[PDB]
């Protein structure tokens, strides 16, 4: 926690940031609606999910972008889990 | 025999180190700092004048830590883990946090 | 095949003949300490005579070159020509000459090292998976074609995984395992 | 994991945590 | 036009909002991020928390809890051929729209016109009067209800 944290931008630069998950562009906000741009013109209808990563990060893969790399990024959604309880064990010698 | 070392394996499951404990008190000390609700019992006005850190030994004691740590494909609370190991890490930890001032 | 070699070659037709014995002996240099051998040589057909000395059993291997094979079974034969070729090939009983320029077998980098029986391989297999559903670590690799896997084969059993019983300096013997895989 | 801003799988991040609400929930006002 | 199903939303939580007001929070939550939004061209026009079963366990990620409520969803789509019927809308020459419950119909340029607002399509529409149309084309949503190009029946 404490090199990611230190790694981080500060907490307080804080903002929402959009992706889509189809092509990897930074959704904009038109008119205060999230929107692809690239996808709109090609009528789809992708997800916009939030992203927390630093500026650097941004900068590199649209630089990557320019010289022709289409970088594109999915998300988990592992199914829900549920505790159970577990029968004691004890872990100490016979003596 | 595929039987007899899986039931080794989830006895082994259950031994503590300090990775363990400390992760799960930095997530309970994150959480109760930012403002969630303590778990203690008898709960009341001069639970508030307590120390933090005081708090979340006392819940961690009293059975109602709400981290649930995933270890070997299992989901553990911090009491299923071997009683002795949890003792003899707090009392180390307890100690240094002694000669901190944090305690 | 030369006067030379098929002396370093008859130690190796020790540890194939131990194996032909027993399939799950520990093979490394103190299994020569069993056996006796008597070589006639020649520049067609080369005869190499085993012999168990407390059983006193014969084996004959017949060791032919590459170019020229002309086999007929004898008395006591191992039942399998064995072959001197130019190259690394597959095959348990085919021996290139890289092998064979010093002796191989009384070097102290030759290892030691055993087949798992079944039982050995359960207990490897179920000490390997991650108990998080199915998923399971891997064990190294080690090519098909190694010297090792010539001398652990039997025609039916095939061999997955080989454990090595590696020198440590500080805890004198230690455990290790490995995975064969194939060569095409 | 430096590159996308999450937590290496090393050490206390070697594991992955939970909150249990179950308690939290059985309380009323 | 509507079905139901029975299924998980994902929503995210503060740790200023793990209190006694824990259910308040996260029926709040659910309504605010999933109430009238379409989503994967499907809306969910009700939605109930149930309640009666066991809730799963919440992720950490930074300093956040993501929780999965289980709910009974209603979900309601619309089609191309649907007829339906709205107040008209003019807010200036170019932009002329057909106002629903929760639909809203976009009328194409080269339908009419606009003069003064009102409408010109054969008929003449006041500014607020109510009229048909059918739905031709679909588009991403806006402010909670569903867009169609459309033209006036
Ligand atoms: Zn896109």
């Amino acid at each position: 926690n404490t090199i990611t944290e230190v790694l981080k931008d500060s907490e307080e630069d804080y903002q929402d940031v959009y992706v889509c998950e189809n092509c990897g562009d930074i959704a904009a906000q038109i008119k205060g609606i999230n929107t692809c741009l690239r996808c709109s013109k090609l009528n789809l209808s992708p997800l916009l999910t939030k992203i927390d990563t630093t500026h650097v990060s941004k900068v590199f893969l649209t630089q990557m972008n320019a010289r022709g790399v289409k970088v594109k990024l999915d998300f988990e959604r592992r199914p829900p889990s549920f505790y159970k309880p577990l029968d004691k064990v004890d872990l100490k010698p016979s003596f | 025999i595929g039987n007899h070392i899986s039931a080794l394996k989830r006895r082994y499951t259950r031994r503590i180190s300090l990775f363990e404990i400390a992760g799960i008190i930095a997530e309970s000390y994150n959480l109760l700092q930012r403002g969630r609700l303590p778990l203690v019992s008898e709960f009341s006005d001069e639970t508030m004048k307590q120390n933090m850190l005081h708090v979340i030994i006392q819940e961690i004691e009293e059975g109602s830590c709400p981290i649930v740590i995933e270890k070997n494909g299992e989901l553990l609370s911090v009491n299923d883990f071997d009683k002795d190991g949890l003792k003899f890490h707090l009392d180390y930890i307890i100690k240094i946090w002694k000669l901190q001032k944090r305690y | 095949m030369n006067q030379y070699n098929v002396k370093y070659l008859a130690k190796i037709l020790c540890l194939k003949t131990e194996i032909a014995r027993d399939p799950y002996a520990v093979i490394n240099r103190n299994v020569l300490l069993r056996y006796t051998t008597d070589i006639e040589y020649n520049d067609l057909v080369t005869l190499i005579t085993v012999r168990h000395k407390i059983d006193s059993m014969k084996t004959v291997f017949q060791v032919f070159n590459e170019s020229s094979i002309n086999y007929t079974p004898v008395d006591d034969d191992y039942g399998e020509p064995i072959i001197i070729t130019s190259y690394l090939q597959k095959g348990h009983n085919k021996f290139p000459v890289n092998f064979l320029y010093i002796d191989v077998v009384i070097s102290d980098l030759f290892p030691s090292f055993v087949r798992l029986d079944t039982t050995e391989t359960n207990i490897v297999n179920s000490v390997l998976q991650t108990g998080d559903g199915k998923k399971t670590l891997r064990l190294p690799k080690m090519l098909e074609t190694e010297i090792v896997v010539k001398i652990l084969y039997r025609p039916n059993i095939p061999l997955k995984i080989v454990r090595f019983f590696r020198n440590n300096m500080v805890t004198g013997v230690e455990i290790a395992d490995r995975s064969v895989i194939s060569v095409a | 994991c430096h590159f996308f801003s999450k937590v290496p799988n090393i050490g206390t991040g070697y594991y992955k945590y939970f909150i249990d609400l179950g308690l939290l929930m059985r309380m009323e006002r | 036009s509507s079905f139901v199903t029975n299924g998980y939303l994902s929503v995210t939580l503060e740790p200023h909002e793990l209190t006694l007001d824990i259910k308040t929070n996260i029926r709040n939550a659910v309504y605010k991020t999933y109430l009238h939004r379409e989503i994967s061209g499907k809306m969910a026009k009700k939605i109930e928390i149930r309640e009666d079963v066991e809730l799963p366990l919440g992720e950490i990620v930074n300093n956040s809890v993501v929780i999965n409520v289980p709910c009974v969803i209603t979900y309601a789509y619309y089609h191309v051929g649907d007829i339906v019927r709205g107040t008209l809308n003019i807010e200036d020459e170019s932009n002329v729209t057909i106002q629903c419950g929760d639909l809203i119909c976009k009328l194409s340029r080269d339908s009419g016109t606009v003069s003064f607002c009102f409408f010109r399509n054969g008929n003449a529409y006041d500014n607020g009067s109510e009229v048909t149309a059918v739905l031709m084309e679909a588009q991403q949503g806006i402010e909670s209800s569903f867009v169609f190009l459309a033209n006036i029946v």
